[PDB]
RNA sequence: CGGUCCGGCCGGGAACUCAAAGGAGACUGCCAGUGAUAAACUGGAGGAAGGUGGGGAUGACGUCAAGUCAUCAUGGCCCUUACGACCAGGGCUACACACGUGCUACAAUGGCGCAUACAAAGAGAAGCGACCUCGCGAGAGCAAGCGGACCUCAUAAAGUGCGUCGUAGUCCGGAUUGGAGUCUGCAACUCGACUCCAUGAAGUCGGAAUCGCUAGUAAUCGUGGAUCAGAAUGCCACGGUG
């Protein structure tokens, strides 16, 4: 009985399956603490689960792809979001307010022609 | 910490007070720990004097200070008796390599010499 | 440089010509716009007008000019200073 | 079975063309597998459009090639014969590979 | 800007303590996006305050804080023949902004050889209500009651 | 361009062409490690004989056109002017203004 | 130095290629060499031939040229007389078999090559300038075109100063995309220089 | 699911990611307040997205007798045994100097060594070129597979973990120069790139002055492509952290 969201963010795509357990998070086949060598992503992967009260409560069996560290903490988030709000859907006032439900839709800009990057103009003088 | 004439402070590891010597590097310091078992980790502190007796024959078997310095000098009075290109741009101090002389030269040129 | 597989580079024009001036043992000015080939040792003795663009400059061949190129011996840009 | 690639620049084109043979091998023969989308090359260009001096004035054109995979899962004598027969429009370039 | 006066974007808490302060402060420690070292920077200078003061690590940075958030600074207006610098009430976002900008700026201004030593040891001057951090702010204040002529 | 620049790539074509069999020949004698040095001596005294036009490195993709040899693009055979003048024409298939 | 070609803006939209074909890049600049070749020997060919779209199409190896044309009679004269004498020299040139299709141009007046051409002709046959704008614009709008831009530029009656003029009726809106706009430019080779022509047709608007 | 050589691997399955094709979606559309019941503005409500959602393309009449007759085209003038054409070699790379734009740095938010994680977007047949072997190495040999969501370029790096240096012109920095080489290419002297050993300049954050940037931005980190036999710190694109 495994509830689904789809997740993403900056390039990156979470798919995240939620089994009601203990609180077990694999990630790829491996855990939390082994995949994200970091202390902030593994708090945004946490952080609607303790928004609301479901550390102990959900197992889950996430699969991530494309990006980065905070790119797949992210998608992650966000499908955790989704899948929550597919399994309850009275979460969807509190996670709203979180700004959770909303997927953050900053893309990296293209370079553009005559700038070295997407907004740095070249160096400019007169003389 | 006296090698091959020169003296090597005693406080450095074992590579980098051999990179004292003119004519080694960190590879060849590699090699020449390597050819005596020495740890490249520990001093020139703490070594019994026949480590440093292994590290003066296996030193000994390049070319260094002395024997390389003259060797060198002799290449390039080999060039200036030729009288090629590269001998040339060595005594007009110009850079040999094919590098611009338009602009940035500074290192075979020195600092800038105003018009006065 | 070149690689060792190829060899050294010659002219054959050249080494005709030295082939020549060894067997007669003449030191008469072989004019050249080899630039480009590398001096042999059967080459040591022989006076050899290197072209430099405008004209051609006599080399006298050392022992010590085998592992180089003619053009070495002929500067195309003369430079004598600016005051 | 029969792997058919089509390539070309007009995607209208290429489904115009890919559903025709689908139903062309449907009526004819059997188990057309399905129009399978592959992805599209975006072969992008940038050019300076000054004949002389201007660096930073470019155009920045593309083209995309649609791709298209159609698989035909039982050939019959016909299936085969009457689907080369059938032609289709220019810019589509077709591809068969049996097996 | 001239048409509107903007409204700002949220900020992260950080995962140690939940301050959105200290996040703040690892934000303007942190130079070319390397935030993974500035957060473990901060990290270990407050493990060495707390060492060296027995509170909270975040209650002897609200504290170093405390003694260096200015009141009131000064802005060049110059509407006659020369430089008036004129003060004005600062804000408490600028004044925890200011803050922890001169800190950083002494933290590497000193000589210590860690930047958790320099960022350590100017906390804890600035508890002590010594130090660069603290001279800076006592020079804005300086210049505050200097022109305070000028309102 | 001119017309002698235009004849002069025509024939560096022609040549690299007629004796593109015989100078790869040569070449996998010289680089074939398993041959005898006065072979290889020869075959690059005979790669000296062959002229220089023969080779591929010498000519220089003109526009097709007009024999510009800079702007070159290999896809279309064209400089990037009249590339341009195709394309605004409609000349050229499946080619637009991008965006992205 | 300012304006985007229409066409090539238009290309996506509401205007085709004047070559649908598709190639590798093995075959694909050969291609192109091979349509430029043809469509300058059919225009110096059909240059009194009132030619304006000259379509090229290759399907399985054989070229497909439709001419789009004023008018038929002097292309064709007996049915593949001058049609096969040209086809038989586009075979040649394209070194695949040939095929010819005539597409006829109702409405002459609304085709944007036809009218810079037919300005050129006049130009080069020494008239004013202005009457044959007039009268080109006049017989466009009368033959129901919603809007008409032509323009000409420099040594204008033999004028040492360069300078362009330029008439409009209607409304021609370039920035408006799914506008048909027919645009194409002529060339007058006058004894004084270069007299450039360049003509914008608004048909209406594509509901696409 | 069932099975395994634990590798979607293999039967399979089509949900999911993704791939395209089509369509929906946001319109001040709604609620309240203001307003001259107008335009409109402010707020919140939902919603993936809220007021031009973000980015691009798109550049009015005209200006500068702006630029380009060396892309091309062209009026006119000039040369026509030369102002045209062919070849070798040289030169466009010079060097007392001055300027612009950039790259790498002056280190400890770092250098080194070992281990290890996460990308996108692209190119490929006279091409990309596995695996295996040799070589310290650039590379070499044999040689599959691939006109390519299949194969190759191609291990992303910064990061993280441990150890190390311990403030020095340093284990920073890498210029310069010597020697030995590889590859391309008829051919690397003038005048190529790369590798190895050695060499180890200046430089310890930059005067007056001045530039860019308002969010996935700057900053920083790597990647690819065009041109191209070979030859970028440039250019055009890509994603990471932020
Ligand atoms: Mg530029
Ligand atoms: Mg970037
Ligand atoms: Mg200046
Ligand atoms: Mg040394
Ligand atoms: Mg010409
Ligand atoms: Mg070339
Ligand atoms: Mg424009
Ligand atoms: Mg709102
Ligand atoms: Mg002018
Ligand atoms: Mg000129
Ligand atoms: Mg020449
Ligand atoms: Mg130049
Ligand atoms: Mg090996
Ligand atoms: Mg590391
Ligand atoms: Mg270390
Ligand atoms: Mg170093
Ligand atoms: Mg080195
Ligand atoms: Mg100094
Ligand atoms: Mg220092
Ligand atoms: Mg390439
Ligand atoms: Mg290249």
């Amino acid at each position: 009985n495994q509830y689904y969201g789809t997740g993403r963010r900056k390039s990156s795509a979470a798919r995240v399956f939620i089994k009601p357990g203990n609180g077990k998070i694999v990630i790829n086949q491996r855990s939390l603490e082994q995949y994200f060598g970091r202390e902030t992503a593994r708090m945004v992967v946490r952080q609607p689960l303790e928004l609301v009260d479901m550390v102990e409560k959900l197992d889950l069996y996430i699969t991530v792809k494309g990006g980065g560290i905070s790119g797949q903490a992210g998608a992650i988030r966000h499908g955790i979001t989704r899948a929550l709000m597919e399994y309850d859907e009275s979460l969807r006032s509190e996670l709203r307010k979180a700004g959770f439900v909303t997927r953050d839709a900053r893309q990296v800009e293209r370079k553009k022609v005559g700038l070295r990057k997407a907004r740095r103009r070249p160096q400019f003088s007169k003389r | 910490a006296r090698i091959a004439g020169i003296n090597i402070p005693d406080h450095k590891h074992a590579v980098i007070a051999l990179t004292s010597i003119y004519g080694v590097g960190k590879t060849r310091s590699k090699a020449i720990l390597a050819a005596a078992g020495i740890a490249e980790d520990v001093k020139i502190s703490e070594l019994s004097e026949g480590q440093i007796d292994t590290l003066r024959d296996e030193v000994a078997k390049f070319v260094v200070e002395g024997d390389l310095r003259r060797e060198i000098s002799m290449s390039i009075k080999r060039l200036m008796d030729l009288g090629c290109y590269r001998g040339l741009r060595h005594r007009r101090g110009l850079p040999v390599r094919g590098q611009r002389t338009k602009t940035n030269a500074r290192t075979r040129k020195g600092p800038r010499k105003p018009i006065k | 440089p070149r690689s060792l597989k190829k060899g050294p580079f010659i002219d054959l024009h050249l080494l005709k010509k030295v082939e020549k001036a060894v067997e007669s043992g003449d030191k008469k000015p072989l004019r050249t716009w080899s630039r480009r080939s590398t001096i042999f040792p059967n080459m040591i003795g022989l006076t050899i007008a290197v072209h430099n663009g405008r004209q051609h400059v006599p080399v006298f061949v050392t022992d010590e000019m085998v592992g180089h190129k003619l053009g070495e011996f002929a500067p195309t840009r003369t430079y004598r200073g600016h005051a | 079975r029969i792997r058919i690639r089509l390539k070309a620049f007009d995607h209208r084109l290429i489904d115009q063309a890919t559903a025709e043979i689908v139903e062309t091998a449907k009526r004819t023969g059997a188990q057309v597998r399905g129009p399978i989308p592959l992805p599209t090359r975006k072969e992008r260009f940038t050019v300076l459009i000054s004949p002389h001096v201007n660096k930073d004035a470019r155009d920045q054109y593309e083209i995309r090639t649609h791709l298209r995979l159609v698989d035909i899962v039982e050939p019959t004598e016909k299936t085969v014969d009457a689907l080369m027969r059938l032609d289709l429009a220019a810019g589509v370039d077709v591809q068969i590979s049996l097996g | 800007p001239r048409r509107r006066v903007i409204g700002q974007r949220k900020i992260l808490p950080d995962p140690k303590f939940g301050s959105e302060l200290l996040a703040k402060f690892v934000n303007i420690l942190m130079v070319d996006g390397k935030k993974s070292t500035a957060e473990s920077i901060v990290y270990s200078a407050l493990e060495t305050l707390a060492q060296r003061s027995g509170k909270s690590e975040l209650e002897a940075f609200e504290v170093a804080l405390e003694n260096v958030r200015p009141t009131v600074e000064v802005k060049s207006r110059r509407v006659g023949g020369s430089t008036y610098q004129v003060p004005v009430e600062v804000r408490p976002v600028r004044r925890n902004a200011l803050a922890m900008r001169w800190i950083v700026e002494a933290a590497r201004k000193r000589g210590d050889k860690s930047m958790a030593l320099r960022l350590a040891n100017e906390l804890s001057d600035a508890a002590e209500n010594k130090g660069t951090a603290v001279k800076k702010r006592e020079d804005v204040h300086r210049m505050a009651e200097a022109n305070k002529a000028f309102a | 361009a001119k017309q002698s620049m235009k004849a002069r790539e025509v024939k560096r074509v022609a040549l690299a062409d007629k004796y593109f069999a015989k100078r790869a020949e040569l070449k996998a004698i010289i680089s074939d490690v398993n041959a005898s040095d006065e072979d290889r001596w020869n075959a690059v005294l005979k790669l000296q004989t062959l002229p220089r036009d023969s080779s591929p490195s010498r000519q220089r993709n003109r526009c097709r056109q007009t024999g510009r040899p800079h702007g070159f693009l290999r896809k279309f055979g064209l400089s990037r002017i009249k590339v341009r003048e195709a394309a605004m024409r409609g000349e050229i298939p499946g080619l637009k203004k991008a965006s992205w | 130095g300012q304006k985007v070609h229409p066409n090539g803006i238009r290309l996506g939209i509401v205007k085709p290629w004047n070559s649908t074909w598709f190639a590798n890049t093995k075959e694909f600049a050969d291609n192109l060499d091979s349509d430029f070749k043809v469509r300058q020997y059919l225009t110096k060919e059909l240059a009194k031939a009132s030619v304006s779209r000259i379509v090229i199409e290759r399907p399985a190896k054989s070229i497909r040229v439709t001419i789009h044309t004023a008018r038929p009679g002097i292309v064709i004269g007996k049915k593949g007389e001058d049609v096969e004498k040209l086809r038989k020299v586009v075979a040649d040139i394209a070194g695949v078999p040939a095929q010819i299709n005539i597409a006829e141009v109702r409405k002459p007046e609304l085709d944007a090559k036809l009218v810079a051409d037919s300005i050129t002709s006049q130009l080069e046959r020494r008239v004013m300038f202005r009457r044959a704008m007039k009268r080109a614009v006049q017989n466009a709008m009368r033959l129901g075109a919603k809007g008409i831009k032509v323009e000409v530029s420099g040594r204008l009656g033999g004028a040492e100063i360069a300078r362009t003029e330029w008439y409009r009726e209607g409304r021609v809106p370039l920035h408006t995309l799914r506008a048909d706009i027919d645009y194409n430019t002529s060339e007058a080779h006058t004894t004084y220089g270069v007299i450039g022509v360049k003509v914008w047709i608004f048909k209406g608007e594509i509901l696409g």
